[PDB]
């Protein structure tokens, strides 16, 4: 089978302008597990991200955590940017402080 | 920590 | 209240340059507790939960052992399904199987489970009685056949009974602090207006384990099944996990609409509205 990424961008702690915190990019329901996963603040890449083993769940689609440390203002801007071998070309979310 | 041989 | 030790294996037949050809990784309930892989024929091994520490020696020199075995015998199995199903030699394929047992409060066991995928579709499932299979298809039944000829279950029966327990045993008394608990929601109702004048309440729930929970938005006399936005649980990293969900309304009837949450930390299921 082939199954698409389905993405998610979200804080570990609800945000506060200025305070330390942890951006997280979550990534599920793929197929095979191949899978290409950067992050971005304001238009450059994020050298130091972390990402978990990877796993899976009943259904056998893969998951997995990426993660990184972010101080969210109200200016920067923060992506994460997915390729899989089920699309043909890379898909970028951006974080929203209200998601 | 365990497999079956499927053939 | 049970509590389960679960496994999930997967190889593949042609990984990417540095990628596994063989990766494990084991959970308690919720929490992962190592990871094992073979990269170019060497094993490794990782501990992912504080109690690992405990483990002597012996049990990462016996692993070990076990990687080198498992990765072998799910390369050659790859080899036999790429003939079965009359494939070609240059693709890479996919290999995956779980394997579980569950015990009760009282740590008696309950059950077990071991399941096979083939290029990500159900291969073949060992049956709640342990002891026949459930296939899908002519070359899954040829592999029951054999199953079930050479008495195989037997052999899962004394994994389940020997090392499976013993290691659920042992993981939820050494981790027992974080492996026995349940912390609660912590959930409030956000309020966002949109630019043509109507408004978004999204439901948030945060910091809650186990991830099983349910979230469900209600009008008046009314069901909004269809009408919310519901995302995935997601983990927030620390070892909780936190969830939303979402409907537009219109300007001025947000306290027509309520909130609730369901999870096993709650004493009963709790109702929120947009405070204000
Ligand atoms: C593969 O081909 C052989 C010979 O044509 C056939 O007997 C067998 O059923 C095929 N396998 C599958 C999975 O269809
Ligand atoms: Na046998």
């Amino acid at each position: 089978i082939q199954k698409t990424p389905q993405i998610q961008v979200y804080s570990r702690h609800p945000p506060e302008n200025g305070k330390p915190n942890i951006l997280n990019c979550y990534v599920t329901q793929f197929h095979p597990p191949h899978i290409e996963i950067q992050m971005l603040k304001n238009g450059k890449k994020i050298p130091k991200v972390e990402m978990s083993d990877m796993s899976f769940s009943k259904d056998w689609s893969f998951y997995i955590l990426a993660h990184t440390e972010f101080t969210p203002t109200e200016t920067d801007t923060y992506a994460c940017r997915v390729k899989h071998d089920s699309m043909a070309e890379p898909k970028t979310v951006y974080w929203d402080r209200d998601m | 920590m365990f497999f079956i041989n499927a053939l | 209240g049970s509590h389960s030790l679960r496994y999930f294996h997967t190889a593949v037949s042609r990984p990417g340059r540095g990628e596994p050809q063989y990766i494990s990784v084991g959970y308690v309930d919720d929490v992962q507790f190592q990871r094992c892989d073979s990269i170019e024929e060497i094993p490794r091994m990782e501990p992912r939960a504080p109690w690992m520490e405990k483990e002597r020696p012996e049990y990462w020199k016996e692993l070990k052992l076990k990687v080198k075995n498992i990765a072998q015998s799910a390369r050659a199995n790859l080899r036999t399904l790429l003939r079965y199903y009359n494939q070609s030699e240059g693709g890479s394929h996919i290999l995956q199987w779980m394997v579980s047992c569950e015990v009760g409060p009282d740590m008696r066991l309950l059950g077990a489970h071991y399941q096979a995928a083939y290029d990500g579709s159900d291969y073949i499932t060992l049956n709640e009685d342990l002891s026949s299979w459930t296939a899908v298809d002519m070359v899954s039944q040829i592999t029951k056949s054999r199953l079930e000829s050479a008495g195989t279950a037997e052999y899962f029966r004394a994994y389940v009974e020997g090392e499976c327990l013993e290691l659920l045993h042992r993981f939820l008394r050494n981790g027992k602090e974080i492996l026995q608990r349940a912390d609660p929601p912590k959930a409030h109702v956000a309020h966002h207006p949109r630019p043509k004048g109507d408004v978004t309440l999204r439901c948030w729930a945060l910091g809650f384990y186990p991830a099983d929970i349910t979230l469900t938005w209600q009008k008046d006399e009314e069901d909004l099944t269809q009408d919310m936005e519901l995302v995935e649980t997601r983990p927030s990293g620390d070892g909780t996990f936190q969830k939303w969900a979402a409907v537009v309304v219109p300007s001025g009837e947000e306290q027509r609409y309520t909130c609730y949450v369901h999870h096993e930390g709650l004493t009963e299921p709790l109702a929120l509205k947009w405070r204000s």
